[PDB]
């Protein structure tokens, strides 16, 4: 019937303060494929991210990549948020730097 | 390149 | 060595908000190479890897009324489940189709397929066999009759044993830079305490390509499956993926774990154990 996203926060490249990056939000494992992604600075929606188009495994689950230019710092926080039919409410996962 | 059609269920 | 070619579609009921969207994503290996979105302001299909961008106006052309015409039979498909599973016309659903060829290193077919799910289930399936099928349900059995009758599988096996191999074949020398070249993974084991008494070691696997990888850890030679953490390989965005194993251990014991890694990359599996 339905299944829930996971949800990865990452980098493109090994996380470096002042150095221009990528950050990553991958959910995969998901049925239906309606989802609600955001990226967020010390709890505010980055604005302009980008996402990849549509894709699905070979279990049928589908997997989208959200993505934006970031320069990370000591002091600001980032983190996913994801909505999905499965989840009572957003569910938001932090990025550390060693996940 | 992909097949000249898809199929009707 | 090996490679294949593989399309997806989804198309998507959403009554109230228009017409099923349907999207079309095309893949040589772990590449994307093209796109249709039924959705997007002038719907074409569109290149998305540069060696697919040589193709002449006619591929174009041809590969976006192939997409228009399916966009269509997928809408239609929508229509024809809601009847096959007696259900209403106020709920959303999915198809999803998957079909294309795997090549063996010499370009020749090792195997097709041509499957589709509803609402995420199984639905119906080309057989190994290129002339037969595997229908899950009573449903999908009416499908399965008339392609019988249609001789679909004859037209699929056509395709798969002609213009998919061929077609993959000139895109892997078109892209050869690229889509025959492994990437192998950069390595290393992080430690971080989690407590006077535990430590993680987490083995990264990180910049590898293709995405296919195997990550696991072994305390003195067996391996520890049950209490490995293994995170789903990841897109990093620049082509590569990205991968990691951890494992909680006894503080002092880190020295009886080693990380083993195995890609196309790599000419030999490597071990690798935290380098204090």
């Amino acid at each position: 019937i339905q299944r829930t996203p996971k949800i990865q926060v990452y980098s493109r490249h090994p996380a470096e303060n002042g150095k221009s990056n990528f950050l990553n939000c991958y959910v995969s494992g998901f049925h239906p494929s309606d989802i609600e992604v955001d990226l967020l600075k010390n709890g505010e929606r980055i604005e302009k991210v980008e996402h990849s188009d549509l894709s699905f495994s070979k279990d049928w689950s589908f997997y989208l990549l959200y993505y934006t230019e970031f320069t990370p710092t000591e002091k600001d926080e980032y983190a996913c948020r994801v909505n999905h039919v499965t989840l009572s409410q957003p569910k938001i996962v932090k990025w550390d730097r060693d996940m | 390149e992909e097949a000249g059609r898809a199929f009707s269920f | 060595g090996s490679h294949s070619m593989r399309y997806f579609y989804t198309a998507m009921s959403r009554p109230g908000r228009g017409e099923p969207r349907f999207i079309t994503v095309g893949y040589v290996d772990d590449t994307l190479f093209v796109r249709f979105d039924s959705d997007a302001t002038s719907p074409r299909k569109e290149p998305r890897a540069p060696w697919i961008e040589q193709e002449g106006p006619e591929y174009w052309d041809r590969e976006t009324q192939i997409s228009k015409t399916n966009t269509q039979t997928y809408r239609e498909n929508l229509r024809t489940a809601l009847r096959y599973y007696n259900q209403s016309e106020a709920g959303s659903h999915i198809i999803q189709r998957m079909y294309g060829c795997d090549v063996g290193p010499d370009g020749r077919l090792l195997r097709g397929y041509d499957q589709d799910a509803y609402d995420g289930k199984d639905y119906i399936a080309l057989n190994e066999d290129l002339s037969s099928w595997t229908a899950a349900d009573t449903a999908a059995q009416i499908t399965q009759r008339k392609w019988e009758a249609a001789r679909v599988a004859e037209q699929d096996r056509a395709y798969l044993e002609g213009l998919c191999v061929e077609s993959l074949r000139r895109y892997l020398e078109n892209g050869k830079e690229t889509l025959q070249r492994a990437d192998p993974p950069k390595t290393h084991v992080t430690h971080h305490p989690i407590s006077d008494h535990e430590v993680t070691l987490r083995c990264w696997a990180l910049g590898f390509y293709p995405a296919e990888i195997t990550l696991t850890w072994q305390r003195d030679g067996e391996d520890q499956t049950q209490d490995t953490e293994l995170v789903e390989t990841r897109p990093a965005g620049d082509r590569t993926f990205q991968k990691w194993a951890a494992v909680v251990v006894p503080s002092g014991e880190e020295q009886r774990y080693t990380c083993h890694v195995q890609h196309e990359g790599l000419p030999k599996p490597l071990t690798l154990r935290w380098e204090p």
